[PDB]
DNA sequence: CCATATGGTTGGGCTACGGCGAATACCC
DNA sequence: GGGTATTCGCCGTAGCCCAACCATATGG
């Protein structure tokens, strides 16, 4: 999660902040990922 | 609003009292600030622990010295025969032909700059005493400096004996010569009534004067100090200077003593100076049990050593919940010394067995029957310290043997420290190329030495 | 020098292979067909 | 290999897979012609220098083989147990020493599989093994072999 | 605060404890000169 | 690797080769008619040091 | 007045899943 | 004992601590 800070215009910056991720030590993995952790829950709407 | 002389933390100032909160009792307090703000507000019931109130300089002197000879000690003829008729003993070949060789450097004008390895033999004062009979021949004076107050007692006797119908004055000063003789040392010296000075650390600190400073013996020099060997340098305007340091500087100069200082050692220990049965291994006590059977075997005496600040007492009980045969004292030291030179005479009555020392320096003597060593933390030390261990064990014919504990194999360059200590036999020049060897590891500029030893000849 | 590049021979990766395997102190019978050990080297570095 | 046969006439089905394995073994030695007391190790080779290479970078640090410092570790053990057996020794030493040349051979041949992976002191990551040499993806066979970089050749867009 | 149990030994230290990055007004972060950035993590919420 | 030559042949475990390839048990290579207490001495057995 | 205890100075040295497998008990 | 899945396992996936030495403090 200590990401290179990117600016290639300020809406790279901005949407590099206001990136989220199911990541990270204590995410998951890509191994055993399925499609949940992939598809689009409909509890989603107006929420990511 | 007080300040304080504060016995156990130092500066102190009372600030009036504090009732603070033990956790549910309201005790009373002084507000205390201290150095650096120690805040510290001890309850009020202890009122008795409370009272209300850099070398380029010697670096360019010392290239001047280069840069300038000064005077020669011709041969004198009858000088270094009134000595030499008086030694009633051989000489070995190699320290003789560096004798006259370092005598041949007396002859010349230049400063007379050497060291030599001539450590345990047929009298190694012995080209010192020629080379100071020289030195007294022109009637100059001997300095002779020493790392500890019993090796300048031993030495300056070898002097007297080797100077009782010779007159040439020999005189100690340190720690233990007493104070109106000190200052009459002092005065002789500075009178040259007296010839040569003896002594360890006092001497560089103590006022000293030369009528002709002709001679100034070091030796091992490691122990006696690098800042020490700086105030030697204090002591040195201009003089011609005798170094036995066998074991050297750790190559912070020692590198540099190559090319200019004359490597003069001598080699080929005598073979009967036989090796002792080197075991380094790690650690267990039925081996223990058989060394100190051993030992009782030949009724011998032990040596084991403990460096770590843990209890020497607890560990020599542990050591009798194991061995309660023997008889274990301990040798830590902090203690007065005459408890040192009863457990000297108690393995001397020998009643006592197993010499549980700590030091090297409290390992200082050689006892005959002293046939085994016990060492478990050379892996936090110095190899000067190891063989002269090595060399303070055994009596010659007796094949004693070493034993050397480390389980901890993790502290890879003590660790291949220790192998290119157990390596070595004795004293073939394992000393020199050992020590070469050490201070490669421990250490790891000829452009701005030669540089700025032009300009000093341009002063 | 402006000609074909000449044809390389036994390879020396192959080489390499054999030298580690004696590096492991095993034999290898590389040979042709009618079992003539081919010392690739063709005693260069062979006693 | 009579009485492997024998238990190959023996019903016992498991004990006859077992002699029957070792059947196979001892029969592979039979036709290879190989002696089997050469699976222990007295002649150890020498790896030729250009195939570890301790070839030094700029900063001073090198090219640094792991089997070289493995092989100062096992002069080091030879050398010990020569001179432990060359002044007669008490047994227990002579022993453990033996066994830790032994440990030292084993970890040359592959560091880890008997024990830990003893590494360089100062460091976790291990001593890249002889058959880490061979094994592996970085292993002889795959890196060495199957992909490589290519002088002669360019690279841009279409 | 050094607050002994059995003495009421009451001696009060501030201590440094470290140099902690500030994250600056914009919401980035200088290290070693470089710029980080982290993107906030999404996981399962604890409980029953 | 997984069966051992020695554990093949001889017949034996990876802990019986580290007893006495590492010097842990004796292996008798000659019984020399001795006992091995009580039950007999017989070849390729494995033994402790202080009781050898 | 001396001694023994204090302490000061360097010196020198080091520290959670998947495929196969392997006991794992199990039917006649 | 010969044979049966089985069931889960394993493998694979940067700190003092004393050693001399010195002066500094003190009760018979």
């Amino acid at each position: 999660l200590s990401q290179f800070k990117d600016e290639t215009n300020p809406l790279s910056s901005l949407r590099h902040k206001r990136r989220i991720s199911a990541l990270g030590p204590g995410g998951l993995t890509r191994e055993r990922a399925g499609f949940d952790v992939r598809d689009v829950h409909r509890t989603h709407y107006g929420r990511i | 609003g007080d300040y304080l002389i504060h016995p156990e933390h130092g500066v102190g100032q009372y600030l009036g009292l504090e009732t603070r909160e033990v956790l549910g009792v309201k005790r009373d307090y002084l507000v205390l600030r201290y150095k650096g703000e120690g805040k510290l507000y001890l309850p009020v019931e202890q009122l008795p622990l409370l009272k209300r109130h850099l070398a380029g300089r010697l670096l360019v002197l010392q290239a001047k010295r280069k840069a300038t000879p000064g005077r020669a000690f011709p041969p004198l003829p009858e000088w270094d025969p009134l000595v030499e008729k008086g030694f009633p003993y051989e000489l070995t070949p190699d320290q003789k032909r560096a004798l006259e060789e370092v005598l041949r450097d007396l002859e010349s004008p230049h400063p007379m700059d050497r060291l030599v390895s001539g450590d345990v033999g047929f009298g190694k004062t012995e080209v010192a005493l020629r080379a100071a009979h020289r030195v007294v021949g022109h009637g100059a004076q001997v300095a002779f400096l020493v790392p500890t107050t019993l090796l300048a007692e031993q030495h300056g006797k070898t002097f007297r004996e080797r100077f009782q119908g010779l007159p040439v004055r020999v005189a100690v000063l340190s720690r233990f010569t007493p104070p109106k003789e000190e200052e009459a040392i002092l005065k002789g010296l500075a009178e040259g009534t007296v010839d040569i000075v003896i002594g360890t650390h006092r001497l560089l600190q103590e006022d000293v004067r030369f009528r002709d400073l002709g001679l100034l013996i070091v030796d091992e020099e490691h122990r006696f100090g690098v800042a020490q060997k700086e105030r030697i340098r204090e002591l040195k305007a201009e003089v011609d200077t005798l170094y036995l340091s066998a074991t050297p500087i750790p190559r912070t100069l020692y590198s540099a003593l190559v090319g200019l200082k004359d490597l003069s050692s001598i080699q080929t220990p005598p073979p009967g100076r036989k090796p002792i049965k080197t075991f380094l291994a790690p650690f267990d006590p039925l081996l223990v049990r058989e060394a100190i059977l051993f030992e009782l075997e030949r009724g011998g005496k032990v040596f084991y050593v403990h460096d770590r600040v843990a209890s020497i007492e607890a560990r020599r009980r542990f050591l009798e919940s194991l061995v309660p045969e023997a008889r274990i004292g301990v040798v830590h030291g902090q203690m007065p010394e005459s408890l040192i030179e009863e457990t000297m005479l108690l393995f001397a009555e020998g009643a006592y067995d197993v010499l549980l020392a700590t030091t090297i320096i409290e390992a200082g003597l050689d006892v005959p029957e002293a046939n085994t060593i016990l060492i478990e933390r050379a892996d936090r030390l110095g190899l000067a310290t190891l063989y002269q261990l090595r060399g303070r064990v055994g009596r010659r014919e007796e094949e004693a043997y070493a034993y050397l504990f480390h389980p901890p194999r993790l502290t890879e360059a003590a660790e291949k420290r220790l192998a290119a200590i157990a390596d070595l036999s004795d004293l073939g020049s394992g000393h020199l190329l050992a020590e070469r060897d050490m201070e490669i590891r421990g250490v790891g500029s000829l452009e701005v030495y030669t540089e700025l030893l032009e300009e000093a000849i341009r002063k | 020098k402006g000609e074909d590049v000449p044809e390389p021979s036994v390879p020396e990766s192959f080489r390499v292979l054999v030298k580690e395997l004696q590096a492991l102190a095993l034999d290898v019978q590389t040979l042709d067909e009618k079992d003539n050990p081919v010392d690739i080297f063709e005693g260069l570095a062979s006693k | 290999e009579k009485e492997l046969l024998e238990e190959m006439k023996h019903p016992s089905r498991a004990r006859r897979a077992k002699a029957r394995k070792r059947l196979e073994v001892v029969r592979a030695f039979l036709d290879s012609g190989n002696r089997p007391e050469w699976m222990i190790l007295e002649a150890v080779p020498v790896l030729p220098p250009d195939l570890r290479p301790m070839v030094q970078v700029d900063g001073g640090r090198f090219a640094t083989s792991d089997l070289n410092d493995l092989y100062r570790r096992l002069i080091n053990r030879n050398n010990r147990l020569k001179k432990l057996l060359a002044q007669g020794a008490p047994e227990i030493i002579i022993r453990n020493e033996k066994r830790m040349l032994q440990e030292a051979v084993d970890a040359l041949l592959d560091n880890g599989r008997r024990g830990a992976p003893v590494t360089n002191p100062g460091s976790d990551r291990p001593l890249r093994s002889l058959t880490d040499i061979l094994s592996g993806k970085q292993g002889r066979f795959r890196q060495n072999l199957l992909g490589k970089r290519v002088d002669y050749s360019g690279r841009s867009v279409i | 605060q050094l607050i002994h149990k059995d003495t009421g030994l009451i001696k009060e230290d501030e201590v440094f404890l470290g140099h902690i990055p500030l994250m600056t007004e914009d919401g980035s972060f200088i290290i070693n000169g470089a710029d980080r950035v982290i993107v906030s993590q999404i996981h399962r919420s604890p409980g029953v | 690797d997984v069966p051992s030559k020695i554990g093949t042949l001889l017949d034996l475990s990876a802990t019986e080769l580290e007893q006495v390839l590492y010097f842990s048990k004796y292996i008798v290579l000659d019984p020399k008619g001795a006992i091995l207490n009580g039950v007999p001495v017989e070849k390729r057995q494995l033994l402790t040091d202080e009781e050898y």
